[PDB]
């Protein structure tokens, strides 16, 4: 079915985002407010409200029910929030501003390593909060991380102790892949530079227990490339084109087993891709 | 029996 | 801002289980359901019996749902599980005896086809059904029956472990608690003073409950029993204990 | 109404525990328990005590950490969220393995294993 809900914005709208078992719905936007809305059985109704962040705002994501109801938004103000609730009501918890450059990308940790957030700001540095407890957070700095600063991050899926990768890439089309040693520092690994200008949103698709790891990406200039890789630990990450558009593309997204990728761009539009039996991505719809 | 029968 | 990729207006992404959700400018959040086009479904999952009593059971059981459903694959694969499962083949210490079922073409071959196929086709569902269900002296010998004594690789548990837990988390996404415990049961790898009761006195060992300010406990039903209708200690404490136990 | 110069004699409260034994036997339970609440609230001095410790394994007030989680929908003990027995957040005192009141109590009316898997006791019918 089609499931509409009035956004009752009077500005645009940025990002949406629902929740972990499909009851919920956020909305990002550039009146510096959220709006959740619980969607259930086709109906639009409020629940809360965030009548300010000093600035409008970009990209929010919901993190694991495991560790209860936590929100995140990064936006422009250079601030980072979240939104514990507790009782029925949604309240500011937590903020920091590690940054002196609009945050530009968030993005929810696999749970098993904990509760973790990535924050790629524009300011050339990626910051990992991670949850010490009590109350309490720890902020982490990796100075000097980019050229032109990440426009995006992604985390990778968690394998068998343990050892944290992600990758993430900036606005100087050299999307690179980090790494975690004993004790403690992010250490760089590769850097891939197979890209145009620029790279806005980079996805990294869902573990399934088949021996090979995908990464999407999408640059500036049209094109969405699908990084495949399945050498093991041979690290030969070799690029395969997909497509190339009339205009800039500016989101990749991916399905929960990596069967259909759902690109959407400049031109106003949304397309769904797939991987043929042969190795070529056609449309859909 | 099974593999040639029915589908 | 000079690193100003503002006029963000467009978005399309995947969000619970079975679902899609996008927007666009002329602006309502606009979502779609892709329950089709998954290779999974929660309404043959909500179905699938699983046992490790009475294998033959289940096989005979899950035959039936995809007919119900729509799927054939299934009805036939389900079938050959059922017959290639039974206690018959039932495989023998001695390794002198005869030759294992493991080592007949029809046997492990089978199962390396069937789960390569499914994993062509990216559908963990079944893959984690099958791998549940088919789950100087003389001495260096036997070490290496056991090794081809079995229908499953002993040289590839990571993966079949990796499809256990995947099917594990979509089953969560769907909202389904008691499937994920049954499923999980299979992986091999794991995850003072005082001791009376207060409502029979008779000792308890098993499941039982208390207030943390009261300190009184007993067996379960009992509880459900003595508070289906009162608000106070079972003895003689004055603790509301609807205001105390829970939180 | 007795003071407390004949009610704590050897030969009244000899009388009383024997009342609530027999009581026990005709499995009038419930009967013992009102009559404790009268005894509790006229003579205070043969009040119970508390039955139950938390004694963190750890050290938690000094190791920071959390009580576990339940087995089905994992959140973790204590946070919020008539049927209010539902989360009380029950217990097994020989699988050292628990979960939310009503959670299992849904589960176990058609298994008879342990939740977790690696473990081997049937927590309710081991009572009988
Ligand atoms: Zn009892
Ligand atoms: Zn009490
Ligand atoms: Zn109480
Ligand atoms: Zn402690
Ligand atoms: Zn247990
Ligand atoms: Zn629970
Ligand atoms: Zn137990």
């Amino acid at each position: 079915v089609i499931n509409t809900v009035d956004t009752s914005h009077e500005d645009m709208i940025h990002d949406a985002q629902m929740d972990y078992y499909g009851t919920r719905l956020a909305t990002c936007s550039s009146d510096r407010s959220v709006k959740i809305f619980d969607v259930r059985n086709g109906g639009q109704i409020l629940i809360a409200d965030l009548r300010g962040h000093e600035g409008p705002v970009w990209q929010v994501a919901w993190a694991h029910p495991m560790y209860g109801n936590i929100l995140a938004s990064c936006s422009y103000d250079r601030k980072v929030i979240i939104w514990r609730e507790e009782n029925g009501t949604w309240e500011k918890s937590h903020e920091h501003a590690g940054h002196d450059s609009s945050v530009n990308s968030v993005c929810w940790a696999p749970h098993d390593y904990g509760l973790i957030l990535a924050c790629g700001s524009s300011d050339g540095a990626i910051s990992l909060l991670t949850y010490t407890g009590e109350g309490q957070w720890e902020v982490k700095k990796i100075n000097n991380a980019h050229t032109i600063g990440c426009n995006a991050v992604s985390w990778a899926p968690a394998v068998v102790n343990y050892i944290k990768r992600f990758a993430s890439g900036g606005c100087d089309n050299l999307i690179k892949l980090w790494k975690e040693e004993e004790d403690g520092q992010w250490k760089e690994e590769q850097k891939l530079e197979a890209h145009s200008d620029w790279v806005r949103d980079v996805a990294w698709a869902p573990s399934i227990g088949l021996p090979t790891s995908t990464i999407a990406s999408c640059s500036q200039d049209g094109r969405v490339f699908i990084w495949t890789c399945d050498d093991a630990s041979s690290n030969t990450w070799s690029p395969k084109l997909l497509h190339k558009f009339n205009d800039v593309v500016w989101h990749v997204s991916w399905s929960i087993t990596a069967n259909i990728l759902a690109v959407s761009g400049g031109d106003n539009k949304v397309t769904l891709w797939k991987e043929s039996v042969d190795g070529q991505w056609v449309c859909i719809s | 029996r099974i593999i040639y029968c029915s589908p | 801002d000079a690193n100003i990729p503002f006029p963000r207006t467009s978005g399309a992404r995947f969000c619970g289980a079975g679902y899609l959700v996008y927007f666009t400018r002329p602006g309502k959040v606009i979502i779609q359901d892709i329950a089709c086009l998954l290779p999974v479904h929660k309404s043959l999952g909500e179905l699938y019996i699983l046992n490790v009593n009475d294998i033959q059971e289940t096989c005979q059981k899950n035959a039936a749902s995809a007919l119900l459903v729509g799927r054939k694959d299934l009805v036939q694969v389900w079938s050959l599980a059922t017959v290639a499962t039974d206690l018959c083949l039932g495989p023998k210490s001695d390794p002198d005896l005869e030759t294992p079922w493991a080592r007949h073409p029809f046997g492990r071959q089978l199962l390396e086809s069937l789960l390569a196929h499914y994993c062509r086709l990216r559908d963990v569902q079944t893959l984690a059904m099958l791998c549940s269900v088919f789950e100087d002296p003389r001495e260096r010998e036997r070490d290496q029956h056991d090794k081809n004594k079995r229908l499953l690789d002993p040289a590839n548990t990571q993966q079949f472990d990796d499809f256990k837990k995947c099917y594990g988390e979509i089953l969560y996404r769907w909202g389904l608690r008691e499937k994920r415990a049954e499923v999980l049961k299979f992986v091999s790898c794991p995850p003072g003073f005082t001791f009376q009761c207060a409502i029979c006195h008779v000792a308890v060992r098993g499941s039982s409950n208390f207030c943390l300010t009261c300190g009184h406990g007993g067996h379960t039903s009992h509880m459900m029993e003595w508070f289906r209708t009162q608000e106070v200690c079972p003895t003689g404490c004055g603790c509301h204990c609807l205001l105390e136990s829970t939180f | 109404g007795s003071p407390l110069d004949v009610l704590k004699d050897e030969r009244v409260q000899y009388w009383i525990e024997n009342y609530r034994n027999l009581l026990d036997a005709w499995r009038f339970w419930h009967k013992r328990a009102e009559f404790d609440i009268h005894r509790s609230k006229l003579d205070p001095s043969s009040k119970p005590l508390a039955q139950v410790f938390v004694s963190c394994n750890f050290c938690c007030p000094g190791c920071r950490k959390p009580l576990p989680r339940c087995a089905l929908c994992l959140i973790n003990m204590g946070t919020p969220v008539l049927a209010q027995f539902n989360n009380w957040f029950t217990w097994c005192h020989n699988c050292r393995h628990g979960g939310h009141a009503g959670h299992m109590l849904s589960w176990f009316r058609d298994h008879a294993e342990c939740p977790v898997s690696a473990c081997t006791c049937k927590c309710m019918q081991l009572d009988t």
